[PDB]
């Protein structure tokens, strides 16, 4: 609606925004992040991963 | 988004649903003895 200007959707953070200049709705998402795990046959075995 | 992840189980549901019925199909087809070793049919009504 007109003067809204933000969003935060369920909890606290911000997920959507209003360009000053141009009153645009943008939507924002976090950049990718995970976890690296390694899969060994053990050293005595060999030592490719 | 905060950290917070889901990880996957090792057994998808579909295993989880083959096990069920091997062992569903074991018991009426040879009653007790495959958990006892191997499987021995029998007629279901003598089973009874
Ligand atoms: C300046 O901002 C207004 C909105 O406040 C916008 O409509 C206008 O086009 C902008 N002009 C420039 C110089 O970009």
């Amino acid at each position: 609606l007109p003067f809204q200007q933000f969003g935060r959707d369920i909890a606290d953070t911000t997920d959507a925004v209003r360009d000053p200049q141009t009153l645009e709705i943008l939507d924002i998402t976090p950049c990718s992040f995970g976890g690296v795990s390694v899969i060994t046959p053990g050293t005595n075995t060999s030592n490719q991963v | 988004f905060n950290g917070l992840t889901v990880l996957p189980p090792l057994l998808t549901d579909e295993m989880i649903a083959q096990y069920t019925s091997a062992l569903l199909a074991g018991t009426i087809t040879s009653g007790w003895t495959f958990g006892a070793g191997a499987a021995l049919q029998i007629p279901f009504a003598m089973q009874m």
